[PDB]
């Protein structure tokens, strides 16, 4: 939920 | 009776502050302070870079960073507030770089979350009662979700100070309205009263000095003036002093923002440009404009003209249609695969659900809605202005929340302030306040039966809220050991180490545009990867990433823009080298996440549409109740009652892409990229290695199919390490007719690093009767994992030409164990290639 692409 | 007369509201503040310290510092302590101080997410790592740079050149900081987005460079929209605050904090505690500096920054967001109790108390104390202020101040200390997760130790991002100063501004401004209203006989100033709108301007100032788009608070306050004026026939307020505290607050804030207002040539709503300086100065003029409309309305300007007090709002309608009528005079969900943004109150498949509102606010969302609803009718009858103004801010934060996930931290204060109202009402009418009054003092006429339900309501609003925040705060959320150990290795074993460390700290000029490749003061090279790891590669490995979390360096394939999406989704090496050379890359860093769950985002980014990325994936594994492995290309070939592994096995197009040729094939089948580093296996397969050896097939395949099924019984998919084995197993079956690189089905390292190499161009003549030449060499990685490199070239004009990337005396820990076994028909040789021919691309002759 932290500017990471949807894991 | 002796201490709890004034210190009752202050002890519970200390209690609320102590629960905040437990959730934000104590819960995630063993996850932040591990092998290294683990700054979570991706943003707090770039702040680590800017603060480390600002301490270098103190008291002044950069505004353009050519160290990221390697070919051109990116501007910095990260506010100077947190950059300076973390820089002053880093120098007082004598921590200027490394883990020392990060350890100090870990406390910045946690402290901000604890201090956030004050403005929450302040804001709702001035619109409502001190009782509800105590509740809201307590409620904001345990509200979970994105407000909590970004207030956690080791997450120094601007989001906590974003809602901090945003609520601090509304409180100080409304406080400036209360200390000023009725006071107009020059007492409006008195060299004391001035400090209430002044401190409101410093809050708005520090709000914009921490977030670029912080100027959005100005239309919100201007909306207060708008509705306070147009509703003269329904709401009462001191429109004169309300306009004074507005023009003073806006002018002071604009005076504080003016220093940093020229760090971006041209207007921009995010970057620190003179645009935000015009909004704050302009809002002051509109505020002073409202002042003279009210001064005219005092003399009956709209009554001596024949208009009527029913028609005074039209004067505002006119003026607020001119300034907004003369201001101009002087949808693609594919590019938004990020987790921060997506339609709130809506499923990722598109369906209304409140599970988002529960997971980010607990019970405070539903107690807040009941609070907003009562505050609407409480204003609809009392006609109090600051209750209406607070509603406007509540609606504003709900509009922003309704569309974008990211703004869940802006609504935590909305829910906490309004759940406190809903709680303060049920505590007054259920005699819980009388009970707290009389069980300590003199007895009143109450009912213990109503008091019991009053605590039962409090539990329904506090237990689910805390039980979520308690569990959501037991982790950091940064780079794992496999990524940190892989990036610190790059800082040490890649060339130009000291040159990058020196340019990492230099103050960079502010260019007029970054369309041009930057003029680098030395021999630079680029490290390409997915943009999620751009801030990690820069702040840890101290290299230059083409793709960064600034939404830059991605490129695409539908327009042939060189980037990370066009590179990793390239289908051949020819198009791969194109984007590679255009961006001056040198190293690639692919992990197990790019190979599996993150490839769909890369496929969409390069295609610029979702249905175009559907061609990269195929069917699913089903397991019939009869216990048989199966692959159904569609969803109607699936046998009935058969359990489905919730993993989208890719199609044949993915298996011949760049990301697959890198991490899935361990660099085999390539001619210009050799593996130089491989991190340890994923954590789930490292614990599986204690009982199962990873080199034999049908043994690792057995334990992999067991983990997939025993987890597919629930609605979850197999782990990332298990996702790799299924991708390798489906390769030996769906790509069986081809098998360009027959790979062992086995897990690999979590993070791998390759090097773009010219290659030993080996050519020669062949026996003119065979049409291909194959080369092979067993290669050993730094994890002692063995694999076989392969490459096959055609025979043209009776000659051949191979480009071998790997070398036999490399300084990198990944190098072959056996010489190159070349073969053409039946003649074979045993040749060894050393680094002098590999790096320089030397020409070698060898007939067969
Ligand atoms: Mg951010």
């Amino acid at each position: 939920r932290y500017n990471v692409t949807a894991c | 009776e002796s201490w709890f007369k004034k210190y009752w509201h202050l002890s519970v503040l200390v209690i609320a502050a102590l629960i905040s310290v437990k959730l934000r510092i104590l819960n995630p302590w063993n996850s932040v302070f591990t092998w290294t101080v683990r700054l979570g997410g991706n943003d707090p790592w770039y702040y680590y870079r800017l603060i480390e740079n600002t301490i270098h050149n103190f008291p002044h900081r950069i505004w353009f960073d050519p160290f990221t987005y390697y070919p051109y460079g990116s501007y910095t929209h990260f506010g100077p507030f947190l950059v300076y605050l973390g820089s002053i904090a880093g120098i007082i505690f004598s921590a200027t770089s490394g883990e020392s500096l990060r350890a100090v920054l870990a406390f910045i967001p946690a402290i901000g979350g604890v201090l956030a109790i004050l403005p929450v108390y302040l804001l709702t104390r001035e619109v409502f009662d001190k009782r509800a202020a105590v509740i809201a101040a307590f409620l904001i200390a345990i509200v979970p979700g994105q407000f909590l997760q970004r207030s956690i130790l080791g997450f120094n991002d601007h989001h906590i100070w974003e809602a901090f100063w945003q609520v601090s501004a509304l409180g100080t401004f409304l406080l400036a309205y209360n200390r000023w209203k009725g006071h107009d006989l020059s007492h409006n100033l008195t060299a004391r009263q001035m400090a209430y709108p002044v401190i409101a301007g410093i809050t708005i100032g520090l709000y914009v000095l921490s977030w670029g788009a912080g100027f959005i608070i100005a239309p919100i306050i201007l909306a207060f003036m708008f509705f306070a004026f147009v509703l003269a026939g329904f709401v009462n307020a001191d429109r004169k002093n309300l306009s004074l505290v507005a023009v003073v607050t806006f002018a002071v804030s604009a005076l504080i923002y003016l220093p940093f207002a020229f760090n971006y040539p041209g207007f921009s709503t995010i970057f620190y440009s003179p645009f935000q300086l015009l909004v704050l100065l302009g809002s002051a003029v509109i505020a002073a404009a409202f002042y003279q409309i009210e001064k005219w309305n005092d003399v009956g300007f709209f009554e001596r003209v024949g208009l009527g007090r029913k028609g005074m709002p039209l004067a505002v309608i006119v003026l607020t249609a001119l300034i907004m009528g003369l201001f101009f005079v002087i949808p693609k969900g594919g590019a938004l695969t990020i987790a921060e943004v997506y339609p709130f109150f809506f499923t990722h498949n598109g369906e209304f659900t409140l599970t988002n509102a529960v997971l980010h606010f607990g019970a405070l969302f539903f107690f807040g809605m009941a609070g907003i609803l009562y505050s609407a009718y409480r204003f609809l009858k009392r006609r109090s202005f600051p209750e209406m103004a607070l509603l406007i801010w509540a609606i504003a934060m709900f509009i922003a929340l309704w569309g974008q996930n990211r703004f869940a931290y802006y609504f935590a204060a909305v829910s906490a302030v309004y759940s406190a109202l809903a709680l303060s009402v049920v505590f007054d009418k259920l005699h819980l306040y009388r009970a707290l009054e009389n069980a300590i003092g003199a007895r009143n006429k109450l009912s213990y039966f109503r008091v019991a339900f009053a605590l039962l309501i409090a539990l329904a609003a506090i237990y689910p809220t805390y039980i979520l925040a308690d569990a959501q705060s037991s982790y950091a959320g940064g780079p794992n050991k496999q990524w940190y150990d892989a990036l610190t290795w790059m800082r040490e074993n890649t060339p130009d180490g000291e040159k990058y460390d020196e340019y990492y700290l230099q103050l960079y000029p502010t260019p007029q545009s970054n369309k041009e490749p930057f003029s680098y003061p030395f021999e630079t090279y680029g490290v390409i990867s997915w943009w999620d790891y751009g801030h990690w590669i820069e702040a840890v490995a101290h290299r230059m990433p083409i793709a960064n979390p600034f939404q830059a360096g991605i490129g695409n394939k539908y327009n042939n823009v060189p980037g990370a999406s066009s590179f990793f989704t390239a289908e051949n090496e020819s198009y791969a080298e194109f984007v590679a050379e255009k961006l001056n890359v040198k190293y690639v860093v692919s992990d197990i996440e790019m190979e599996t769950c993150k490839y769909y985002a890369m496929a969409v980014w390069a295609e610029g549409d979702l249905p175009l990325a559907e061609k990269y994936y195929g069917g699913y594994f089903y397991y019939s109740p009869t216990g048989t492995f199966g692959y159904a290309n569609s969803q109607w070939d699936i046998p009935l009652n058969s359990i489905i592994i919730p993993l989208r096995i890719p199609s044949e197009l993915y298996y011949s892409t760049m990301e697959a040729k890198l991490h899935l094939f361990d660099g085999s089948g390539l001619s210009h990229y050799r593996m130089i580093y491989e991190s340890d296996y994923p954590a789930e397969w490292k614990s599986y290695s204690s009982q199962v050896n990873l080199n034999n097939e049908s043994q690792v395949l057995q334990t992999a199919l067991y983990e997939a099924v025993m987890r597919a019984r629930y609605g979850v998919s197999p782990t990332m390490g298990t996702q790799e084995v299924l991708y390798k197993y489906a390769y030996t079956q769906l790509y069986e007719k081809k098998m360009g690189i027959p790979v062992k089905i086995a897990p690999s390292g979590y993070v791998k690093i390759f090097e773009r190499v010219k290659g030993a161009v080996v050519t020669g003549k062949v026996s003119a009767n065979v049409t291909e030449v194959s080369v092979n060499a067993t290669i050993k990685t730094n994890q002692n994992r063995t694999f076989e490199y392969w490459q096959t070239v055609e025979v043209k004009n009776g000659t051949y030409t191979v480009v071998l990337p790997y070398s036999h005396n490399s300084d990198y820990p990944v190098k072959p164990i056996t010489p190159y076994h070349i073969k053409a028909g039946n003649v074979v040789k045993e040749i060894t290639i050393y680094e002098s021919q590999v790096q320089n691309g030397e020409i070698i002759q060898l007939d067969l």
